[PDB]
Parts: C-alpha cells; sequence; structure tokens
RNA sequence: AUAUAGACAGCAGGACGGUGGCCAUGGAAGUCGGAAUCCGCUAAGGAGUGUGUAACAACUCACCUGCCGAAUCAACUAGCCC
C-alpha cells in the first residue's frame, strides 16, 4: 500500500507524461514538441495512458 | 540578425566573494569554494565595483543561440553562489507497496547501500559524486537527504539514486516502488 | 432531524411508472417509502405537471406530499399541449422569483426566450409590464 | 465590445462615486460567487457594492479626479483584491451587518489555514461505511451503536499549513464548523477621510 | 498496532453495516481486543496469543484473577500510553516533562516481542538467554541448540502456544 | 490581434441562481445524444472546451479578477538544415 501523496510523487515520474505518437518517446507533461530528431520533432503527441 | 550587446548583471551577496581569471568564475563564501571555467562560451565577465559586487556577462554581436547563453552563465554563477551562501539539498523519498527499501549509507554518505528493492536480492551500490554527502532523514521515516555545495553535483547524485531503483521487464504506472527526489532546498533556511 | 430526511429530489413525471422508475433504487437510502411511499407520492404527482416535473418531497413518517418548483419549461410544457402573455406574465407569481433579480422584468426577460424551444422580437423591444408585478 | 464594456464601466463609476459620498473600501478573500450573491441580495436594499478591476479603479478616479477634489489620497492605497461599497448609512451600521453576516466556509483543498481548529471526541452520527478515511489519516475509531465514534483526542490541523485531500473530505464530511473568511473592510473614505 | 486497528475497525464496520445491529438479539457482536475476541500470532511457526495471556502473565507479575484481568485487558488495549519511566499508566498523549510516550498496547506486548525477535535475529546470544531467563521460557533438548528464524519458532512455540 | 484604460507567460481566486434548463431516461444533473443560446449578479461564467463519477460528486477549460510592471501573440509564407 501507498498513501495517496507519495503516490502522486511516483506518478509524477511515472505516468504523468507525454508520449509521441511517432516514437513513443517519453515527454514532460507540458511537451508541445518531440525532443527527438527521428520523428522530426513532431507535435503530435497524446498523454500517457492511465491505469484507470 | 547579430545583436550588438547582451548583457545581464548579477548581484553578489555580501558575505561572499567572487573571483575572475578570464571566463573561470571562483566564488568563495562561508560554506566553501566552487571553482566553474565557462571558456566554451564567448562572453566578456567583469566585476563592476567594490561596493555591491556586480557581475556583468556580456555578448557583443552574438545570434540567438549565443544570446540564449547569457542568462545560462548568469544562473550558473547564481547557483554557484546559493550553493557556497546556504548550500543545496535534496529531499527523497523511498515509495514501495510491499518489500521496504533498506537504505544504508557508507563512510562519510559518499555510498548508499539499497536491499530490499522489490524483494529482490541484488544489492545496489550507488557512489555519491565528491562533495555530496548522503544521509538518512531522522524526521521521516523513508527519506534520504543528499546535501552539498554544487547544485550539479548534488542532483546528479539524486538522478544516480533514483535511476539505480528503476522497474524494469513491468508496468511502472502499477509498479510505482523507487527512491524520488521528493523536494529541492538549501540548508540553513537562510 | 427525526433520524432520518427526504431532501433528496427526484426526477420522475408523466407515467406512473413505479416499478420501471428508479424510486426502488432511492428506496435503501430511507428504507421509509418503499412500493407504499412512491405509488402514493405518484398518485399526487400524476399532474402538475406530465413531463418529468422534477420536484422535492417532505416525509411525515408514513405518507410523503410533494412540492414542486415553478420550473419555468416544465410549467410552460404544462401549459402547452402565438404571445400568451398573461399566462407567463402570471406563471412566475408564485415562484421563488430570486434569479439574482434587481427588476420585476428580469423574471419574465427569462421566461420569454426560456420559451424559445420567434419569442425574442419582445426580448429586443419589450415596453409592458416593466412594474407590473411590485 | 471590449472597448464599449471599460467606457460604459468607466461611466458607471464616476457616476456612482459622484452619487454616493461615502464608501468603504474592502478587501475580497477567497470568496465564492454564491457568496457574491448573497451579498448582492442582504446589500442591494440600502447601498451597493462595487467590485471590478483595481487598474480600472485607480484610472477612474485618477482621470477625473477634477470635479471633486480631495479624492488622490485613495490612490496610493488601493491595491489588491479589494473593491468599493457605497452606502448613505453610517461606519457601524455597515461594519457590524458586514462583519456579521460571514458565511462559514468549509475547508477547500490547496488554501492556507491560519486559523487554528481541532476534532473533538463526539460521534460522528454518519454509517460505519466511512472508516477508511479515518484510517488512512490515523484516526482510531470503534463500532459503537452503528456509529463511527472518535474515541480520543487528535490533532487535527495547526495555523499556516496546507490542508491535504483527506483532510480536506474528512472535514467535509464531519459536518462541522471550519477555518472560514469572507469579505473584510480594508478602510473607509467618508467625505475624504481614512480610519479603520 | 496501526494495520491490527485497521483490520478490527474493518471487522466491525462491515459487520455493523451488512448484518443486524446491538438492538437485535444477539446484541453487541463487535469485536473488541479489549474483550478478548481479536487474536494475533502466527500458525505458520504455531505461537498465537491474545490480550488475555498477557494481561494474566502481568497481573502475576503485580475469581479475583478473572476479575483482574477482565478489567486489566481494558487497558492492555485501547489508545492509552504506559510511560516506561514513570512506571504506570497514563491518558494523556504528553507526558508532563514533555516526551512523547509509547501505547500502553505497543509498549508492553510488542516491545519484548520485539527485543526477542532482533535478539533472535542478529544472533545476540546474551539477549536471548537473558529474556529467556526475565520470561521464563520453558526449553527442553533439541530445542536449546538452534539458533535464528528456527529457534524464533521453538521458542514463540514454547514460549506462547 | 492584444497592451500603462497595464498586455503575454507564470503563481492565486471566482467559473453562479432559476436550472439536478426542454426532448431523449434505467443515471445521465453542462459534457452517450436532438434542437435551440434566456435573463440577472455583475468581475465573469458556455443553461458548457475536456477528465471523470454507475450516477452523485470532485477537477479542467473560455470568461473575469489579484500579484507581476514592458512589450507580446496568432495564422500563414519560403530559404538553408533535419
Ligand atoms: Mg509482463
Ligand atoms: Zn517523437
Amino acid at each position: 500500500i501507498i498513501e495517496p501523496s507519495l503516490r502522486q510523487l511516483a506518478q509524477k515520474y511515472n505516468c504523468d507524461k507525454m508520449i509521441c505518437r511517432k516514437c513513443y518517446a517519453r515527454l514532460h507533461p507540458r511537451a508541445v514538441n518531440c525532443r527527438k530528431k527521428k520523428c522530426g520533432h513532431t507535435n503530435n503527441l497524446r498523454p500517457k495512458k492511465k491505469v484507470k | 540578425m547579430k545583436t550588438i550587446l547582451s548583457n545581464q548583471t548579477v548581484d553578489i551577496p555580501e558575505n561572499v566573494d567572487i573571483t575572475l581569471k578570464g571566463r573561470t568564475v571562483i566564488v568563495k563564501g562561508p560554506r566553501g569554494t566552487l571553482r566553474r571555467d565557462f571558456n566554451h562560451i564567448n562572453v566578456e565577465l567583469s566585476l563592476l565595483g567594490k561596493k555591491k559586487k556586480r557581475l556583468r556577462v556580456d555578448k557583443w554581436w552574438g545570434n540567438r543561440k549565443e544570446l540564449a547563453t547569457v542568462r545560462t552563465i548568469c544562473s550558473h554563477v547564481q547557483n554557484m553562489i546559493k550553493g557556497v551562501t546556504l548550500g543545496f539539498r535534496y529531499k527523497m523519498r523511498s515509495v514501495y507497496a510491499h518489500f521496504p527499501i533498506n537504505v544504508v549509507i557508507q563512510e562519510n554518505g559518499s555510498l548508499v547501500e539499497i536491499r530490499n528493492f522489490l524483494g529482490e536480492k541484488y544489492i545496489r551500490r550507488v557512489r555519491m559524486r565528491p562533495g555530496v554527502a548522503c544521509s538518512v532523514s531522522q524526521a521521516q521515516k523513508d527519506e534520504l537527504i543528499l546535501e552539498g555545495n554544487d547544485i550539479e553535483l548534488v542532483s546528479n547524485s539524486a538522478a544516480l539514486i533514483q535511476q539505480a531503483t528503476t522497474v524494469k521487464n513491468k508496468d511502472i504506472r502499477k509498479f510505482l516502488d523507487g527512491i524520488y527526489v521528493s523536494e529541492k532546498g538549501t540548508v540553513q533556511q537562510a | 432531524p427525526n433520524e432520518i430526511k427526504v431532501v433528496y429530489l427526484r426526477c420522475t413525471g408523466g407515467e406512473v411508472g413505479a416499478t420501471s422508475a428508479l424510486a426502488p433504487k432511492i428506496g435503501p437510502l430511507g428504507l421509509s417509502p418503499k412500493k407504499v411511499g412512491d405509488d402514493i407520492a405518484k398518485a399526487t404527482g400524476d399532474w402538475k405537471g406530465l413531463r418529468i416535473t422534477v420536484k422535492l418531497t417532505i416525509q411525515n413518517r408514513q405518507a410523503q406530499i410533494e412540492v414542486v418548483p415553478s420550473a419555468s419549461a416544465l410549467i410552460i410544457k404544462a401549459l402547452k399541449e402565438i404571445t400568451f402573455d398573461e399566462i407567463v406574465n402570471i406563471a412566475r407569481q408564485m415562484r421563488h422569483r430570486s434569479l439574482a433579480r434587481e427588476l420585476s422584468g428580469t423574471i419574465k426577460e427569462i421566461l420569454g426566450t426560456a420559451q424559445s424551444v420567434h419569442p425574442h422580437d419582445i426580448i429586443d423591444d419589450i415596453n409592458s409590464g416593466a412594474v407590473e408585478c411590485p | 465590445d471590449r472597448a464599449t464594456w471599460k467606457s460604459n464601466y468607466f461611466l458607471k463609476i464616476i457616476q456612482l462615486l459622484d452619487d454616493y459620498p461615502k464608501c468603504f473600501i474592502v478587501g475580497a478573500d477567497n470568496v465564492g460567487s454564491k457568496q457574491m450573491q448573497q451579498i448582492r441580495m442582504s446589500l442591494r436594499g440600502k447601498a451597493v457594492v462595487l467590485m471590478g478591476k483595481n487598474t480600472m479603479m485607480r484610472k477612474a478616479i485618477r482621470g477625473h479626479l477634477e470635479n471633486n477634489p480631495a479624492l488622490e489620497k485613495l490612490l496610493p492605497h488601493i491595491r489588491g483584491n479589494v473593491g468599493f461599497v457605497f452606502t448613505k448609512e453610517d461606519l457601524t451600521e455597515i461594519r457590524d451587518m458586514l462583519l456579521a453576516n460571514k458565511v462559514p466556509a468549509a475547508a477547500r483543498a490547496g488554501a492556507i489555514a491560519p486559523c487554528e481548529v481541532t476534532v473533538p471526541a463526539q460521534n460522528t452520527g454518519l454509517g460505519p461505511e466511512k472508516t477508511s478515511f479515518f484510517q488512512a489519516l490515523g484516526i482510531t475509531t470503534k463500532i459503537s451503536r452503528g456509529t463511527i465514534e472518535i474515541l480520543s483526542d487528535v490533532q487535527l490541523i495547526k495555523t499556516g499549513d496546507k490542508v491535504g485531500a483527506s483532510e480536506a473530505t474528512l472535514l467535509n464530511m464531519l459536518n462541522i464548523s471550519p477555518f472560514s473568511f469572507g469579505l473584510v473592510i480594508q478602510q473607509v473614505f467618508d467625505n475624504g477621510s481614512i480610519y479603520n | 498496532y496501526q494495520t491490527f486497528q485497521r483490520i478490527v475497525e474493518n471487522v466491525n464496520v462491515i459487520i455493523s453495516t451488512y448484518g443486524e445491529g446491538e438492538s437485535g438479539p444477539m446484541g453487541n457482536i463487535m469485536i473488541d481486543p479489549v474483550l478478548g475476541t481479536v487474536g494475533f500470532g502466527s500458525g505458520l511457526h504455531g505461537w498465537a496469543f491474545t490480550l488475555k495471556q498477557f494481561a494474566e502473565m502481568y497481573v502475576a507479575k503485580f475469581a479475583e484473577r478473572a476479575k483482574k484481568v477482565e478489567d486489566m485487558m481494558k487497558k492492555l488495549w485501547g489508545d492509552r500510553y504506559f510511560d516506561p519511566a514513570n512506571g504506570k499508566f497514563s491518558k494523556s498523549a504528553t507526558s508532563p516533562e514533555g516526551k512523547k510516550l509509547p501505547r500502553t498496547f505497543c509498549q508492553l506486548i510488542l516491545d519484548p516481542i520485539f527485543k526477542v525477535f532482533d535478539a533472535i535475529m542478529n544472533f545476540k546470544k546474551e539477549e536471548t538467554a537473558k529474556l529467556i531467563e526475565k520470561l521464563d521460557i520453558k526449553l527442553d533438548s533439541e530445542d536449546k541448540d538452534k539458533e535464528g528464524k528456527p529457534l524464533l519458532k521453538a521458542v514463540m512455540r514454547r514460549w506462547l502456544p
């Protein structure tokens, strides 16, 4: 069992992030463009899917 | 476009002094001395007065990419001032669902042993960067305190600790176990 | 509070429903009305209006009385089966009549375009009954 | 639209300040729209209240100050989430009613609580299916007559600390009186006079 | 203690919600460690105990016996605090000096057990032997030879069947 | 296009009453859907851009306000580079 504040701290690094639709890169939650060249710094981003 | 001049000034507190050796900044304060050279950036560093100790960073005829470096240098120098005056303290929390994470701090805080991460028999030995001391907090039950003068060294040590306890071949959205940087602050709170 | 209270609202009306209605689903909240309660509530709630009829009930530990708030669309659909200005002028007399008001004309301005489901020319240039209610 | 809005607002402010000679400047804390409606209804009978943009306020009372002197001394004092209540009544009659009609605001999550409260040892009165929040917070509760009972006095909150989500929902379900605040008078202005 | 309280509270609330109340014929059915409807230990190593046994042994250290232990258990469990320095019970979370007091349940049940746990896991022979003598734990041959987790199982079985 | 009648970005609040608006209903209460877009409080509030709750609820947005005190934003277009 994990209490909610520690769960939020873990989720800040593990779940609250953006994923590039082209190259699956793990980006910070406020990202607008991917940081990686192989997708061409695309702006096709989606939220990381939740366990809910 | 080439901008004629881009400058930025950092104020220096009275208890700390700064010496320039070309583009090498030596910041001596109550807690120690932080020395860092910026020879990879073509800027001009100057100390202004004998009264309030302003440090000016100047870039002449720079395009956008090298105008971006002036505030980078200024922020680095401010971090050096902050480190030698108040220091840097990173508080990390170890979170776990079933297996408690046992952390043992070896000699002088320079080595960290993680024992029971996710119940595995492997022992994680993480060596701190020089000048960074790790300790087990007496205020919280699962808390590591990393204290030092260099923000990059302290944060690199914290990142090493965080990345050592990485869940593999499992859903990381479910297996949230590990040591994570809870907060970043200073020592002495002044 | 007599160990149980009936503050909760309902959104049933028109057809009796009973078993088809969600009143048995509310039932386990208070355990008092049950079928012998929702049937006798619907007996008085058959009309006023013949629509969804969002209404509140008050429990006397054996029987329930029902009060229907003067919802604009509810009362206008009850009225319906043209201007008909007087019926909407008189339908707002017995309501709560708060509407964050500053004058009596605000309520009739509200209901004139609540009837839009064109009743907007009156809203544009209305010059009648500004102080009729007070 | 925006320009006409601002022009109409300027006209409203200048006519209101010309009409009403006595006004109290009053700070707005974390207050709700329901409280705004309640104050509007409870005050619109005898006086009026004004709460808009501070830049609008200063510009209106500065640029068109030529119509009456003894007004520029408000300018270095109108700061923060503040507004003006315009009344023809007197200071005590406004102050006592405005200090009495304070809505008991609950414990919203993410809100600082300078005041201190402490839960006593008393029966909750609710069903025994809400022990999860008590156990998560660390509260010893036991079954008694089909209701949850607080067997020991515990420290709930201190002064000047953040409120967690579990504490906020506990105070929401407890149906007790938490720390509360509302529209509080900063100072007064009666024809060119500054007091408390 | 918090986990035990979580489980006891869960049992009480579940039976209260999903069954009849105290006004029913069965009466007060919600469990209480102070009454003796709650047990601890592990059946894997064959050792179990209730508040009754430790209350009985503490009354023995300090009809009549049953009446003593009946209201002794009421202090054995609960949100009560015993100060080892004071030597007497207290109902206040703050001591007159200022030191935080351990609760009675932990301080005078779980603490000797944690002493013997730490001793027998860290292989402190002097601590294990002295705790055996302080708790008059009876042991036989083929059980007085081992040390570690099997000795922990044996000592738990013999001291607390 | 916005901006000293104080922009933009950050940090902090309000984001309502009728109305848990009508026809959809077994809950859809602002968001599984069909129509229309009212009024007032005003600092603003869509009888709703999204998350979601069985459903409530609890969040977020566009809308305004507070701190902040000088410029900022958007959509395109075409050179080299990817
Ligand atoms: Mg797998
Ligand atoms: Zn990418």
